[PDB]
């Protein structure tokens, strides 16, 4: 029961996804996180994640990988999750994100990962949708 | 002093009328309180011949924050309800992005900044939009309190150095030069 | 000093108008005596430059009352009848709750609060609702009596340093600036 | 195990004692240690401003007096005797509900938990005991 | 005999902590601390600890967890207790601490905890109550 | 021995001062391991690590109080010391020590105060 | 050196009255012992044109104190007993949180 070490990701991209002013389809960043801890992480808001930097946010992210969702393509991810390591984060860097609901981040924990079959995560503009098993 | 050097004089710090030679010569009293404004705050931030001025910050306490951080122009100040202190500020640095920023931690939702304003003149804008009274506590002192949503206040305490410190810029505003120095009638 | 520097002085604390070099302009009477009351706070309240003054307070007993408790923005005063100790004070103290509390326990009763004035003004508005005189044993002393309900009379012995200390500005009640200073 | 000391706790809310203005002014509330509940419960609110040492003639055993700042509170650990069995809390506002009675309450002594303490919500002018809730 | 090596921690806060003048609690920080040795760290100052920094008490602490008690609510604290950490230290950085006589630590020392039940640690106001078992 | 047995019988006439009015009077109870430190003190400093247990009792004027308190086994002495406001240093009368075996235990002992003068009473 | 150019030399670092031109016209000697001064507090911290001297403290021993430290607008000496030595320090330092301290 031990081997969930292996972490397995596909995150599909729909036809639209980040999109500005005009409409038009950008291609997003979605940045991996493996933490320690989620409380912290629930904690901190748009412009403190990305811009700029912290020190116990960034003293419980272990693990980090970016990745670019062309705008209809995918991606897959596979990283080894580390021992200490107990929660993966998974969080957009939107164009115009939703500070209000919190739709940029999803919190995975580490006993709901798969051992074989990748988790989808599919976005839509600019919601990062956890999909149901 | 190249077209006034008869009428005016450079008293201390103030310009005032010269008394002899003013027969028949008024000035428009609004110039006098013009120049005698922009020869203010010529004395408090403008002094050593550039912007640069030094105010001391004193966080302070509310119901139910749990961390306020202030941020200007890369200077923290974060304050999570321990033995109060003073940190010196410094405005305007000459730092990478000079702006103004602050976020309060609540105790029920997450971190909601209150104003996001960059821009060397951040901080005049932050100061503007505080509910600020003066202080009788502390001398000479000034008592912010900005209210954020959430019906939360953040509380500061700021102490000056000379005059009015960064509080005398707020003269600034929808200042015009008068178009007329004597007034003819 | 910018207007009438040539008929009025300050000689020493207080504003003698000039007998030579007066026309007659004769002088609102309560001018005079106004500036002449506003030039005498300054120099017991507002010594140093801004407002601010140090007085020293002694608890009192009386008939009947087992502890007598004093805050004053959180300067705490605290007498069960043991032996009196002076204990500096600050008017006003740098807090973000500014205000004066009074509390006294009888023999008969508990607690009962005689006021809570919030406010910064809120140590005057305490020491004005308390019968004065000069307390004569100890010079500068004033015996501050505040009578409670329940009969009893909180006793409190104050001593300044210079002048009254802060009943002084008590004199501003019911002040009036003169509106015209000449006639 | 045992009830053996005990634990409360006060929290006011922001609008509490107000005067006629408007204005929270902070209040006092008062602590028993009771034997009988009768006497407290039957006695009036004026009496125990002044009768409070005397209308609880030998009810009384140890007597805790705690001031309250509005919108502030306030946790009190004193060490209950063992032979009171009841404890009289009694805020004292400048005006009272007589009618209703919501200015007091008695806590029995069963009902003191051992670790998790009690608090006792003021709000407006009234008293209320809040319901038990831990881990 | 060696398993003490997890450490459980339940800090409960009741409903008036860290009071400022106006008697309104807030919401204080506690900062765990573990060390190798003790008498560094019952020999610093509460300025000398959390203001500024050290070289040979930071030399000292090797672990140390940052948890924030809501007035009236708890936390939870579990982590790793190092082998070679010999000793842990718990402070909270009070409003107006009472410096004079050293309520606001405690040294919870390594031969004293409890393997499964976590030791509770109560604050009132301004102490940090170390309650016995 | 284990529980402790005090009653303090307060006259009519206690902490009187120049006017002579009855004024009450708070008590201080502290048990003792050595009597080095408690009966070397003054009166000023003691009000402001050898103080064990610390009880403290008002003396309603006229009135009296009967004084039970868990002991401690390393309680040696048991010293009172009030709050009067004629602290007569000098004798010493503002306090008394009792040792653990001048404890009759079953029945309380008592302790007359008379105006400022603290008086352990013949057992 | 605007209105008093006849009757007033700046002779040295003090200000002297000139003797010549002073018929009749006395100055007040407190005000000759006023900006005496504020002329000799100038030329001891302001001589640059701007605040800034340098002094050198040395550490002492005193009877049972084990170390002491002193911080000047983060500059440190902490003294532990040993060999003394002099540390230079400097006021005002342009540092962040300029202060004093003694522990």
């Amino acid at each position: 029961y031990r081997q969930i070490k292996t972490l397995h990701l596909d995150i599909r991209a729909r036809e639209a996804i980040n999109t500005s002013a005009a409409g038009i389809p950008l291609s997003v960043v979605v940045r991996i996180y493996q933490l320690k801890d989620n409380r912290s992480f629930d904690s901190a808001d748009y412009q403190a994640l990305f811009t700029g930097d912290n020190e116990i946010l960034a003293g419980d992210i272990i693990a980090q990988k970016d990745v670019w969702l062309q705008p209809g393509g995918s991606v897959a991810v596979d990283m080894p999750l580390d021992d200490a390591a107990k929660f993966t984060g998974v969080a957009a860097m939107f164009l115009e994100p939703d500070q209000k609901k919190n739709t940029w981040r999803v919190v995975l924990g580490r006993d709901e990962l798969e051992p074989d079959t990748p988790r989808l995560i599919e976005v839509s503009g600019n919601t990062l949708t956890l999909l149901p098993v | 002093q190249n077209n006034l050097s008869g009428v005016l004089h450079r008293e201390g710090s103030r310009w005032v009328p010269d008394t002899i030679n003013t027969r028949g010569l008024t000035f428009n009293p609004a110039f006098l309180k013009a120049i005698n404004t922009l020869s203010e705050i010529a004395d408090v931030a403008f002094t050593t011949g550039n912007a640069g001025l030094h105010f001391e910050l004193r966080p302070g306490t509310a119901a139910g924050v749990m961390q306020t951080t202030l941020i200007t122009d890369n200077q923290k100040l974060i304050y999570v309800n321990q033995m109060p202190v003073w940190k010196r500020f410094t405005w305007p640095a000459d730092t990478e992005a000079p702006g103004a920023s602050l976020s309060w931690v609540s105790t029920q939702a997450g971190t909601r900044q209150y104003a996001d304003l960059p821009g060397s003149w951040g901080l005049i804008r932050l100061l503007e939009m505080a509910r600020r009274k003066a202080a009788p506590g502390v001398a000479s002192g000034w008592s912010l309190s900005w209210q954020a949503q959430d019906g939360r206040m953040l509380n500061y305490t700021l102490r000056t150095e000379a005059g009015e410190g960064p509080l005398v810029l707020l003269k600034l505003r929808n200042f015009v030069l008068p178009e007329t120095v004597f007034e003819l009638s």
